[PDB]
């Protein structure tokens, strides 16, 4: 149309911005929940069809083995993020010899948002936003973290968010059943509760995908076997 | 409208209404204030909490040893103006072996925000800083607007419900000069409380204040660090 | 209509609409005179305070673009030290090429180029500032040239821009400067500045003045604060 | 429409030479004027 | 910039591309080429619309081109666009499905980046085994036996989906078929050899001849139809 | 006058096959609000344009749409003055730069050749509007002799006996065509003269010798030279005395 | 400078920048081509607006080789960008091959310029006709470029202003046999039947290419023809 | 150089020029693929058939490499690029790894070269939908879809094209283990499928099949009149 993708509005809004911020609620519900055992990540797959496998829709990606990122929204979009991600990691292991800091890594994947324009771009820039919100998880030396990205680069440590289809109903569900010192067991129990009640479907231990970063273990894929455990519970 | 679209179109009231917009978006963002003394300039910012499950968000930025800023707007945009004034800060040193003057920076931030407000298709910075800083021309405090023009000011406050603010600074602009550390930063600390509503109050969680001065590094306090600050204050009226 | 959304195209009466419309910008700042005396040219610029929180010196618009040319600015002050920026380095250009401080006439000429180039195309936008550069040396003399948003050059004698050019403009007529020196211009230039002044409207506004000429060997500085304050009391006195 | 036109036309082309069956001819002719020329 | 945009590689609303299906439209407005394909070589006969009495005949063909030594080929649209592609035709020659789907690749580049107006020039190619190609602006090739594009193609390949006979045609069967379908696709009655363009690529000694036919041979071949049509007339 | 698309915003063709762009570029000339015109005698030509000076403030020195465009060439600028002096310094450099790369001065016929053809690709490319100036070269040619030629918007361009640009030109030209008419080749005085009166008759000004300003090409010194105010006003005391 | 192409298919499959093009084409001065059997005439209208006009500055008819000439009929600057298209392109073609470039290959580059114009991005077509006259192989060309950039080989053709009457005054008025001076003659009285006012030696440009190359005509020459006319 | 953003978002949150390339690939021609136990079909209706068309020229399922086939659903000339594409990287992999190219990534590749066209200045999505067909080194059978979006899932069965939709029914109530049994069940299995939106019947079915430790094998047309007279037959004792 006329307008242009760095067009701003009438209220100080950019127009691409918040249109991709919309495209999230379009996108399945993700659970991320912070706790001092370590940090929880749940989304749900949205099966489609009996046919469709399962296995093949990876909407938890393991960034680094101290760090994992669930992904909400367009999911075409998070595969470019999350491969920077992948790479600005592996970098800084490469020139400090150390894990980079949660914070660090979605600070670099937020600098590419908002890296899109029409005109004085390179070849290889963005024309759109990413209209996808991640959920970065992890542990560092300030122990287990977990961080919020939206479409606008905008970055912040979060306790317990919810984000996708059912964020608004999941994050009050969140903000009742969320406190500062409890088990990583009950913040899986807990997502998967809600996650639970907010579905389509009937929850079962293919449709979800469950993701923990515990101290001194790495970033762990719920298999089967172990989400049939916690889900014959609730 | 058809002025209002892009940054290179002149409205026939002579004003670029892009400008303007991206304008707005400083006045979205939560109220910082900034005031300076004969020897320190503070900055007293007040984070914003998506939800009371998410942490604020850190207002004030670590530019240089010796320049600090408070952002107000658009937190990408922030990233990349304050990551371009701390490489402008740190060429300084390459080259120059010397602090880069607070003056001699937002001039180069204020050519660099320019640029997009004039060609095709781009878009101005939206984000409003204020820039503390001291130098051996003493303690300052400016004000960095999207329309790329800066104002060298003696107490500054940006955001949504400033003005409130700047009504208090304006009162008591008299007493910043000759006022102590202590007494500088209740002052901004007090501004930025006008900035809130009735029921609401200054919290460790959502104060971070900016200190640098002639023999003190720029350093930012946070909830564990405002709290010798925040206890000062009287109740408000 | 869609012949002034961009200054590559023509109105159906040959005007660029857009370069006018950057014009009104320049019409909707505050005043800024300058005046070309026998030996200097004396620059006053009418510059309000929007609040009393800025300090004194914020929003300068005079600016020092050579050792020995000015620039008196109005309209948007981003794009006047942008300009400001390009005359520095068109000074410093031709220096360090043609080894000598550049004459004001080129200055004037390069510079407006550099405005007009942005008058022509619709991947940019044209200018909103208007500005006056003033220069002194012993062998060219006292100079004082003004370049619009379009890019038109021309030398004054005495020069206005701003919301009150039309009025300041009267006021310079009156003075022979011609003949009389920096000195007794500097007492004139801040009487027209509190002449055109509109204190019902807004108010509260500081004189910044600057001159050069053989007084200061050449060199464009800030009036001295003792000689400013002197020129101040006699524009007060001026208005009775 | 074109199914109806060609079989309105076929018809037509039986009209014109006097004949209450119609042929594949008939259809033929019918189809390169309806869907062509 | 984006007010001037007329914004030629985006999709439509029901996934089609507008500037594709335009061009198309042009093509369907040029001159008719027929392509009849035999078991000892490929014919290329094009309808010629510069018919006027004052155009001097220089040039070997007008709407036939050769590519290489092996291939040639025939356009029809825009003049002009053809003349590009047939000079780039030529650059990268080869076997023909290799060719024209080198081309097609630049003629699916102008429909998917660039902004540019997409080249309105459908191709019909023949060289050795023995194959005929069609190219659409679109980029989209596929050989056929018997085709034709341009003017009333549609008429045409209709006549040749119910006169030609798979496998057993050899050039004088093809020849004459060319002719009969030229003769309903024009508008003229007679169509004599001066409004037809016939060129006959053949497998001879080893090596492939490209050649066109000469006004005198053409009439012979208009003349032996019409009395051919005029045989079935007795039947009547 | 039909329309179809921005054929009135861009330089692109109208229905009927016009450039409404290039047009309005014309009508742009006017806006300054002055008459140029240019005579060529038997071994002289000059250009004559109005200097207006609303008020005293502007230094008069500097009002000039007389320009040097190199030693043997001058020009007259009709138009917008911003546009004229880039079309001034696009035509001085390529002035240098004819001398520079073929070793002699640049005839006149073929520096606006060159200038009508930059002025042309900004009738085909829609990115940039034509400058909306006027360009009047005289000069002293080797052999051909004294030469005029105007430079307008559109890219066209053309050797002219004499000729007029501006607000008045077709008032200038049908004078001027009325004394070409006559045959005479003029002496240097009698082309000030003509030229003088020919913007003096249409406008009706009976100029004073700060109001117009002169600038003569010859082939005795084949150097273009601005007439100063007391040269202008001895061939304004000729003109009042006959 | 703008990257998308100006010019673009209407919906009924016309690319209608091209059909302005050729509007403004038929509004220029009338040309008129006639290859005779011994040589090629070219005679367009170069008539001025005022008698302040120099006739001789500016040559309608344009040489580009020793035995290759341009003339137009369209938009005077437009032809100017083109006639110096095609000298660089004869020299280009002369440089590599070292022999004066064929009159038909000249045309197939000047128009493939043309073409450019028409799909490159900012631009609008050359709203001029090129009407290109060679002598190569001891015989006669005569071509026609049009605007959207299809050449076409013209034993007798005419351009611009009235051009649609002129054609049908050279098809019962040339025959294959005319030698080049009678193709002088006849080229003059197709301008004769478009023309208003009276034809000068100065008002008409008429150039010819035969054995001995590519040259216009001198006014002197030209009323010389003029008068045979009248 | 044209940079202009083709592909923005809708104030909604959707990506027109994506969906619409979506809405041609539903204008192409259904292709079916069934991934089976030891065999991996693909089934593509030849929409419409002129006997005056070299049926070796237009064809919809094209081998990427000697261990991965697709059949795409779209725009012709699209799918070319996207093809030629992908069979560039087989090769650039295979000359790395030392190894053919796993199913899993050349569906990615092919589907992060689409994606990069709904994010990139100056060009529009990739109107077509591809089904990725092939068996990895351990010999287990993949099938993959991919659509101009630039997403990718793994499939027992799946339909791409005008008749996904119903197909996609069919196949969710048929695909059995049972189904899969043999080899000829699962060649079974798409006819059914196909003719479910193939009116004509076998005549417009273009069936190519691949086994494990085999290249891609095209049925004549004789092979799958041979399968249509066994499920006309099956259909009968059904009754």
């Amino acid at each position: 149309y006329d307008r242009g993708v760095n067009t701003f509005s009438p209220e100080g809004r950019l127009f691409q911005v918040e249109y991709a911020i919309e495209a999230i609620k379009l996108g399945s519900t993700a659970i991320g929940i912070q706790t001092s055992e370590g940090v929880c990540l749940a989304v749900e797959k949205r099966i489609t069809s009996p046919l469709m496998e399962p296995s093949s829709i990876e909407k938890i990606v393991e960034i680094d083995a101290h760090i994992g990122c669930a992904m909400s929204g367009l999911i075409a979009d998070a595969k470019t993020l999350i491969d920077k991600a992948r790479v600005e990691t592996q970098n800084h292991w490469f020139t400090y010899n150390e894990t980079m800091t949660v914070e660090s890594v979605t600070q670099a994947v937020s600098n590419l948002a908002l890296q899109f324009g029409e005109e004085d771009a390179d070849p290889g820039a963005m024309s759109r936003p990413f209209g996808v919100a991640l959920l970065f998880g992890g542990v560092d030396e300030k122990g287990p973290q977990l961080f919020h990205m939206d479409p606008s680069g905008t970055f912040v440590q979060c306790d317990a968010r919810a984000i996708g289809s059912a964020s608004e109903g999941a994050q009050s569900s969140l903000q009742e059943v969320y406190h500062k010192s409890m088990t990583l067991k009950e913040a899986i129990k807990s997502s998967l509760i809600i996650l639970k009640q907010v579905m389509e479907e009937k929850l079962n231990a293919t449709n979800i995908e469950l993701a923990t970063v515990q101290p001194g273990q790495n970033f762990h894929m719920f298999t089967k076997e172990e989400l049939e455990e916690v889900i014959k519970d609730i | 409208n058809q002025y209002d679209n892009d940054v290179t179109v002149w409205s026939p009231q002579g004003r670029i209404h892009q400008i303007e917009y991206a304008m707005e978006a400083v006045k979205q963002g939560s109220a910082t204030v900034g005031l300076k003394s004969k020897t320190h300039a503070v900055l007293v910012a007040l984070k914003r909490a998506q939800s009371e499950l998410a942490a604020h968000q850190k207002k004030i930025l670590h530019v240089d040893n010796h320049i600090g800023i408070s952002i107000a707007g658009l937190t990408a945009d922030a990233r990349l103006l304050c990551n371009f004034m701390r490489q402008e800060c740190l060429d300084s040193r390459f080259v120059f072996d010397r602090p880069l003057p607070v003056s001699r920076l937002v001039s180069l931030i204020g050519s660099k925000t320019q640029i997009p407000t004039q060609r095709y298709g781009r878009r101005p910075y939206g984000v409003g800083l204020l820039i503390a800083g001291y130098d051996d021309m003493g303690p300052h405090i400016f004000q960095t607007c999207p329309s790329a023009n800066y104002f060298d000011c003696r107490a500054m406050s940006i955001g949504a419900r400033s003005q409130s603010a700047r009504t208090y600074l304006e009162r008591h602009m008299s007493e910043f000069m000759e006022c102590n550390l202590n007494e500088l930063v209740k002052h901004g600390l007090r501004a930025l409380r006008e900035t809130l509503p009735a029921e609401q109050d200054l919290t460790t969680k959502n104060v971070s204040i900016g200190i640098v001065g002639k023999d003190l590094e720029f350093t930012i306090y946070d909830d564990d660090d405002v709290s010798p600050f925040l206890e000062g204050l009287e109740e408000r009226p | 209509t869609g012949y002034d959304l961009s200054a590559s195209t023509f109105s159906p009466d040959g005007r660029v609409f857009q370069v006018e419309y950057a014009m009104k910008a320049v019409e909707n700042s505050s005043t800024a005179i300058g005046i070309r005396c026998k030996d200097g040219v004396v620059f006053g610029v009418e510059k309000l305070v929007l609040s009393k929180l800025y300090e004194e010196g914020s929003n300068k618009r005079l600016f020092n673009v050579d050792r020995h040319v000015g620039m008196a600015v109005a309209g948007l002050l981003a794009d006047a030290r942008s300009l400001a920026d390009i005359a520095r380095e068109e000074a410093s250009n031709f220096r360090s090429n043609f080894g000598y401080n550049i004459p004001l006439k080129h200055l004037a000429d390069r510079v407006a180029m550099y405005v007009h180039a942005y008058t022509l195309y619709s991947a940019v936008r044209p200018f909103g500032c208007s500005f006056m550069l003033g220069s002194y040396s012993v062998n060219d003399g006292a100079q004082l040239y003004m370049i619009d948003p379009s890019g038109v050059s021309y030398g004054y004698w005495g020069c206005a821009i701003g919301k009150a050019r039309q009025a300041a403009k009267t006021e310079i007529e009156k003075l022979q400067m011609k003949e009389m020196t920096c000195r007794d211009i500097v007492k004139e230039v801040a009487k027209i500045i509190y002449i055109v002044h509109d204190e019902v409207k807004d108010k509260a506004f500081e004189l910044e003045l600057s001159w050069v000429g053989e007084l200061t060997n050449g060199r464009h500085e800030i009036v001295p604060k003792d000689i400013r304050e002197e020129a101040e009391k006699y524009a007060k006195e001026s208005l009775k | 429409a074109d199914i109806k036109a060609i079989c309105t036309e076929a018809g037509l082309m039986a009209l014109r030479e006097r004949r209450m069956k119609v042929t594949n001819e008939d259809f033929k002719k019918s189809k390169e004027n309806v869907l062509y020329k | 910039s984006r007010r001037y945009d007329s914004r030629t590689t985006i999709f439509s609303p029901e996934g089609r591309l507008y500037q594709v299906e335009y061009a198309m439209e042009a093509i369907g407005h040029a001159g008719t080429c027929l392509g009849i394909l035999a078991n000892d070589g490929v014919l290329l006969a094009a309808e010629r619309r510069n018919i006027h009495k004052l155009l001097d005949e220089v040039f070997f063909s007008e709407k036939i081109y050769k590519l290489n030594e092996d291939m040639a080929c025939s356009v029809a649209g825009i003049t002009s666009d053809a003349n590009v592609l047939t000079n780039e035709l030529r650059l990268i020659a080869i076997p023909c499905e290799q060719l024209v789907t080198a081309l097609c690749d630049i003629k699916q580049a102008y429909t998917q980046f660039g902004g540019k107006r997409p080249f309105g020039v459908s191709l019909l190619y023949i060289g050795w085994g023995f194959q005929l190609y069609q190219s659409d602006p679109s980029g989209n090739y596929g050989g056929w036996k018997a085709t034709c594009i341009g003017n009333n193609s549609a008429a045409a390949v209709s006549m040749l989906k119910q006169d030609y006979k798979e496998g057993e045609m050899t050039l004088k069967s093809a020849l004459a078929l060319a002719i009969k379908v030229l003769n309903k696709t024009m508008d003229v009655s007679k169509l004599s050899a001066e409004k037809v363009e016939i060129a006959t690529l053949t497998r001879e000694n080893g090596k492939t001849v490209i050649r066109v036919l000469k006004q005198k041979e053409v009439e012979q071949l208009i003349k032996k139809h019409e009395e051919e049509e005029a045989k079935a007339e007795r039947e009547k | 006058g039909s329309s179809a698309g921005f054929d009135r915003h861009i330089t692109i063709f109208s229905p009927e096959g016009r450039l409404y762009q290039v047009e309005y570029a014309f009508k742009a000339i006017n806006q300054g609000g002055l008459t140029s015109v240019a005579v060529r005698g038997k071994d002289c030509a000059v250009i004559v344009t109005q200097k207006k000076v609303p008020d005293k403030l502007l230094d008069s020195s500097t009002v000039t749409h007389l320009f040097k465009i190199t030693e043997n060439i001058g020009c007259v600028m009709t138009g917008m003055t911003a546009d004229s002096r880039s079309q001034v310094q696009r035509a001085r450099y390529e002035a240098a730069n004819w001398k520079y790369k073929y070793g002699y001065e640049i005839p006149v016929d073929m520096l606006c050749k060159r200038i009508a053809d930059i002025s042309q690709v900004y009738t085909q490319n829609a990115e940039m509007r034509p400058l909306g100036c006027c360009m009047i070269l005289i000069g002293i040619d080797e052999e051909q002799g004294p030469q005029v030629y105007k430079c307008d918007p559109a890219g066209y361009y053309c050797g002219f006996k004499a000729t007029a640009a501006g607000v008045k030109q077709t008032e200038s030209t049908s004078f001027l065509e009325k004394k070409v008419k006559k045959k005479f080749d003029w002496t240097f005085e009698q082309t000030v003269e003509t030229a003088i009166t020919c913007l003096s008759t249409v406008l009706s000004i009976d100029f004073k010798p700060s109001e117009i300003e002169v600038g003569v090409v010859t082939v005795e010194n084949p150097k273009f030279r601005i007439l100063t105010e007391a040269e202008i006003d001895a061939h304004l005391v000729a003109l009042a005395e006959r | 400078g703008y990257s998308f192409s100006l010019t673009t298919f209407s919906p009924s499959g016309k690319l209608v920048q091209i059909e302005y093009a050729l509007a403004a084409v038929a509004g220029g001065a009338p040309s008129v081509g006639i290859k005779a059997a011994n040589g090629v005439v070219l005679a367009t209208e170069k008539k001025q607006k005022s008698i302040l006009y120099d006739e001789r500055s500016v040559h309608k008819v344009e040489p580009i080789t020793k035995h290759i000439g341009l003339v137009y009929s369209g938009m005077g600057p437009d032809y100017r960008v083109l006639v110096h298209r095609a000298r660089k392109l004869a020299q280009q073609y002369y440089l590599v091959y070292q022999e004066p470039i064929p009159t038909a290959q000249l045309v197939q580059r000047v128009a493939s310029v043309m073409q450019e114009y028409t799909q490159s991005g900012g631009v609008r077509p050359f709203g001029v006709s090129l009407l290109i006259c060679g002598w190569n192989e001891g015989r006669p060309y005569l071509f026609q470029s049009d605007p959207s950039g299809a050449y076409f080989a013209w034993k007798a053709t005419a351009m611009g202003k009235n051009y649609v009457n002129g054609k049908t005054f050279l098809e019962k008025r040339y025959n294959e046999d005319l030698e080049l001076e009678d193709a002088i003659h006849t080229a003059i009285l197709t301008l004769k039947e478009s023309f208003e006012g009276q034809m000068t030696e100065d008002n008409i440009e008429v150039g010819i290419c035969n054995e001995a190359g590519f040259r216009r005509l001198t006014p002197t020459e030209v009323k010389d023809y003029l008068a045979a006319i009248a | 150089s044209y940079d202009r953003a083709i592909t923005v978002f809708s104030p909604d949150g959707h990506l027109f020029q994506v969906e619409y390339a979506q809405e041609a690939v539903k204008k192409g021609s259904t292709a079916v693929g069934v991934r089976g136990r030891d065999i991996v079909v693909l089934g593509v209706e030849k929409k419409s058939v002129a006997k005056l068309q070299d049926e070796r020229t237009v064809r919809k399922i094209c081998a990427l490499d000697d261990n991965v086939c697709m059949a795409f659903a779209g725009l012709t000339a699209d799918a070319r690029i996207v093809i030629n594409r992908a069979r560039v990287e087989c090769q650039s992999h295979r000359l790395t790894v030392e190894d053919p190219v796993t199913v899993e990534y050349i569906t990615r590749y092919i589907a992060s070269l689409k994606q990069r066209y709904t994010q990139s200045n100056g060009r529009r999505p990739f109107g077509i939908s591809a089904l990725i067909v092939g068996f990895d080194f351990d010999g287990t059978p993949r099938l993959y879809q991919t659509d101009p979006s630039g997403t990718y899932h793994a499939w027992k069965a799946n339909a791409i094209g005008r008749g996904a939709k119903s197909v996609r029914e069919f196949l969710e109530k048929n695909y059995t283990d049972e189904a899969i049994e043999t080899d000829d069940l699962t060649i079974k299995l798409v006819i059914k499928a196909l003719l479910e939106v193939v009116q004509s019947g076998g005549k417009n079915i273009e069936l190519a099949v691949m086994r494990r430790d085999q290249s891609l094998k095209i049925l004549n047309p004789e092979e799958i009149e041979k399968y249509v007279a066994e499920i006309e037959k099956e259909k009968e004792e059904n009754e």
